[PDB]
């Protein structure tokens, strides 16, 4: 008498399908997915402090546009930006827009203080029409309007010395009338002026007189300006006319702080990962979701499957 | 496989092997049997196991980065900005793809390697007293009772037991 | 009695040798080549729809040089800029040219919509000895040199609203005359000026008096400036001097288009892969020929050979 | 090779087999001859292709990119779209470099294998018949004519045949 | 490893020696001793130093590249070029650790495998003279002195010689 | 009688832990490091080039701030800027300060030809006590301070033609004075112009009168502008006011160079990678030290670690 021992391995009837150096599709017992293709459809409001801005894009809750003053000296990790924001106070473009907006959605807030500068001989807080603050004209709650004072605009030349451990931001501008009238009317001289500087840098912009498109009754428009001041430093603003002067600066910090841009619902959750698309789990080294991310996230890849065997290839009696 | 032994000269597994990876059929006087191999079915899961905790182990966390989408068309910058991300993507999707490749390559030879070293282990302990039929399994030329097998099963055999027996029957 | 059995595998007089982890070079059996190295020298005209830009850069055809008056209208897939090509019209820079350049290469499209501005106070069509069409002073066909009419020169002021479903391309500019002179036979006012905007945006630029050296017989110079209308949006135009203006708007396509430079010659055939050196195959995945490609093209490398093994080691009998 | 039968065990290879990448060379009473395998070649042509094909496959297409060459001194604009460009090619020339390392790596050695894989699965077929010289050769222990020998070559040998010729001549 | 030799059916290493990287332990007639098997420690060496002076060979010079660290908060440009720094960093941080995993992985198969090609080199030397027991180790049937030993450790051993006697212990 | 011949492999008391695909952590008897963790801490003198900027900015050497006379002519396969270099002549701002740094960087020499130029009507040779020569007053080295010249300033217009093979760097500036007291005493009209054209590109800055942060004695400053010259081209400069011209052009080459901020001590050592931690051996595929670098040097990485086996598996006794 004799016996038999045979030697073998389990076989499954599910194989999954998976790809090798030598095959594009062979047969394994099981497989787990690498790629991340499919999100919740809503921001987890954990662990990031995420702020929604509802009607208002960052650079409006920066300047001080009414309809935003909700947003304060607010704070947030990751800024939201909403398509159905819109602007409502005095027409306005920001040469280098997408700078002032990404270094002020990467310092992460938009704590504002007050300081004393001096205008001698000029009007101030002047307003509009076209930004309503309650029911009477109003403007940016961050600049302050000059004009005109008793007949005469004088070259202001006002200074402001950072004296403390941290970099200032200061938000200036410049107004462009319409006409030639309107220039005099407000600022007396034909021609006016602004020169902003520090000991690093210098910027001097020249108004441009003319008509531009009808917004919420103003053909003229005022443009954005920024400087950074460094601790030790010194701010000079030094002008003629058409000066749209700053009241304070805001505080510059440093830290995981960004902005983005979605129209999905925030809501009580907890992922590290967001992406505009929604928070996405972040198990799977590589996702297929969006390239846009914020947080601890896979990688994005091209691909929306990538099979990762675990078992032995699979070879059923049948 | 590289090993020859998993849609090799084994023709095929099992789909009736519902308790391990790896294992025993056997037939003596007693009848018919089937078992696990704890310890192989054990040495592949690990593997198997630690290649995976490598794999998803350690996303890194990027927060303020470059803009990714543009509303209007502006030239130089945009063109950069689109060309590095187009390029980090494609580079990316590279690497996803080759790891999985030499990933999966790797876990199949693997699992392969665990079947041939398991037959191995099994040659060994029957030294004089079985011949391979070459098909995975051997016909063991003595009495060999359900003890005896339990004994191969979990690496207590003793050859020199059944040797004059075994030899007599396969030689004389 | 007995016999011999022996296995063995084959093996060649002539092996390749190739790298692997281990080995900087071992023999193998027969192997082949993954990077592409050769070029029949020529850019094929098809699949891709290729136009020559003969003697013309791709600007000066937007412009409307005389000289390149044959591409009015064109399209393509990729624009071939020659060596050879020169400049004959009014003397002219493009701050942020690459950028111009760039955008319309990628919309791939030159076609030209005429549209009724007019210019109330003014002469129009003013030409140069410097941009001769045919018999004598000429300018770019597609713009308009504004000039004062009858001692004076108003304020320009004019809309275009973009009522269309795209995107309008508005190619403009500003005049440089060299001398104080010069500006005011020219536009009256000593200082001239020129704003377009739209609802969104606005660009505002003053001339530039000096002398410069001579080009095609004159001191002067022309400035070119781009401005995208979307659909719903407004052009409006001011000035009191010095406008280049625009006769309407170019089409604005997305799509395929590029532009390459090359002194390629043309030829009959099929080639997805385009690069200056001429058409290349696309079977091997990657390439040493150039790191500029159009198409589907294998992936620029440095290495200018490959070798992938295709057969066992070789170890002959010799 | 990791198997040790390709410039291992096996000494060299045979210039004069033109059809295939196996074989066999006997010696018996009735002459000589050679003949190559046909499912070994096989196996080891068609996992090539394999690898052939899936790094053949597949170059994307880009259109509009960014330029890269220039002619005049710009400065920190430039700087970066040749920086980019840079970067990206050197990050393509390690990939290219270590894919074919891999490649050639792995086929060297699955190579080696099925020429292991055609010896193990020969020697099975032989059983008790005959005994492993050591360098690819088995010495067959009874008569074995050209039928015999293609028999063998071909997966239909029946050791039972001729068993007790072998033992005696191998044993006593 | 694949193989099943080292950290596998040989239960572990020598510390004891010194000078080499694989051995034969033996016990005879005249006593017990202990050597190095060169070829074998040499072929592992090699393939090692073949591995590393591929890694260890040229690096890439660059001279002019872009700016890496930022004295003033600039915006959309600064973004870019720490986006490019910050994504090609993290691309070659990729393919190091990629790279010594591959390598490592396959610096412990190799030295199984080498283990286990000496293992079966043996093996064959002594064809029908020795049997294995399993851990490393062959019994040898037949007497053996420091002389046959050393036969065996160099390749010259005649399994001829020594047959008859061994075919005897081994049977009887 | 029988023997006993077993197989076997090294092992070793103290052995590493290795990375492997399935492992973390596996010891294995012996492995290198792939990743370059250390300096000396000092940058080699050889074999490149190096040149300590000491005092100095490449700028201010460029420009020829009195402090840098040293550097005038120089030449570099590095220059290296030290955090403690100062600026002590007129105040200036460059725009788009970068780009100059970097292409004046890569061309590696501060190689400079005097021109020619004549400038009538204006007295030449400014100077101004915020940047003193010996005793008395003085200016930039490189540029010539124009002023009004017996009550006028007339309008200035000159030309250079680039008659040689290669590219000229021409370096320019403007003043801003801060007060119109200052600008008509200078220069008579009350409204300043500079331009600067060659045959393919041109330039027209206009000064802005008003203050800045007294620097040096002033709140005036000057801003400095660049323009490139091809072969077969002619500079033409053209001004009525605020002109500080060049006094002729710097050669520009290509080449291997380039700038690097560090202060680490320069020593006598041969070694192709520089960093700003100082130079580091390039055996090691991988470096740890310094995302920065300049020469043949490993590639900059994230671990501080990583090992490559150079043994087997270690299985002790
Ligand atoms: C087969 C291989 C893994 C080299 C591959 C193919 C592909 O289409 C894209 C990336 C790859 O790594
Ligand atoms: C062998 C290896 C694949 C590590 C390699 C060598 C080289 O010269 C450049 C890149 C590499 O990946
Ligand atoms: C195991 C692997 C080599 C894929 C890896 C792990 C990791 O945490 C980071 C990069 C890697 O390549």
């Amino acid at each position: 008498s004799t016996a038999t021992l045979c030697l073998g391995h389990h076989a499954v009837p599910n194989g999954t399908l998976v790809k090798t150096i030598t095959d594009d599709q062979i047969e394994v017992t099981n497989a787990t997915e690498l790629v991340q293709s499919s999100s919740t459809g809503k921001i987890c409001n954990n662990p990031h402090r995420i702020l929604d801005g509802i009607d208002c894009t960052l650079i409006d809750a920066l300047l001080g546009d009414p309809h935003c003053d909700v947003f304060q000296n607010e704070t947030w990790d990751l800024f939201v930006e909403r398509s159905k924001a819109f602007s409502n106070c005095y027409p306005y473009d920001v040469p280098d827009y997408a700078s002032l907006r990404s270094l002020v959605a990467s310092s992460g807030t938009l704590e504002f203080i007050t300081e004393g500068f001096t205008w001698t001989g000029v009007t101030q807080n002047g307003g509009s029409n076209a930004c309503k603050r309650g029911p009477g004209s109003g403007f940016f709650s961050r600049l302050n309007w000059l004009t005109k004072s008793g007949s005469t605009y004088p070259v202001l030349n006002v200074t402001m010395p950072n004296n403390d451990n941290f970099d200032k931001l200061y938000i200036w501008g410049i107004h462009h009338p319409s006409t030639n009238q309107e220039q005099t009317s407000l600022y007396v001289q034909a021609s006016g002026r602004v020169t902003v500087s520090t000991r690093r840098s210098q910027q001097t912009i020249i108004p441009n007189i003319g008509s531009r498109p009808w917004v919420r009754g103003l053909s003229s428009r005022i443009s954005i300006y920024w400087t950074i001041v460094k601790p030790g430093d010194v701010l000079v603003i030094n002008s003629n006319g058409n000066l749209i002067a700053p009241r304070g600066y805001f505080k510059m910090r440093t830290g995981k702080s960004s902005i983005m841009r979605s129209d999905a619902p925030i809501d009580t959750c907890i992922s590290e990962c967001i992406t505009p698309n929604g928070s996405i789990p972040n198990d799977k080294p590589f996702q297929n979701v969006n390239k846009i991310t914020y947080g601890a996230c896979p990688k994005y890849v091209k691909q929306n499957t990538l099979k990762l065997a675990t078992g032995m290839r699979n070879v059923p009696e049948k | 496989g590289l090993f020859g032994a998993i849609a090799g000269f084994i023709e095929n597994g099992w789909e009736g092997m519902i308790d391990g990876w790896y294992g025993f059929r056997h037939q003596n006087s007693e009848g018919t049997g089937q078992a696990a191999d704890l310890k192989s079915t054990q040495a592949a899961i690990d593997q198997i196991n630690g290649k995976l905790n490598r794999v998803i182990e350690k996303t890194n966390e990027k927060f303020h980065q470059i803009e990714k989408e543009f509303s209007e068309v502006e030239g130089r910058i945009q063109d950069l900005e689109k060309y590095v991300e187009d390029t980090k993507i494609d580079l990316w999707s590279y690497n996803a793809e080759l790891l999985v490749a030499l990933e999966n390559q790797h876990t199949i030879d693997l699992t392969d390697s665990e079947m041939n070293k398991l037959f191995e282990k099994t040659r060994r302990q029957l030294r004089e007293n079985a011949e391979e039929m070459g098909n995975g399994c051997f016909k063991i030329y003595h009495k060999c009772d359900n003890a005896c097998i339990e004994s191969i099963r979990n690496g207590t055999y003793d050859h020199d037991v059944y040797r004059d027996e075994a030899l007599n029957n396969r030689f004389q």
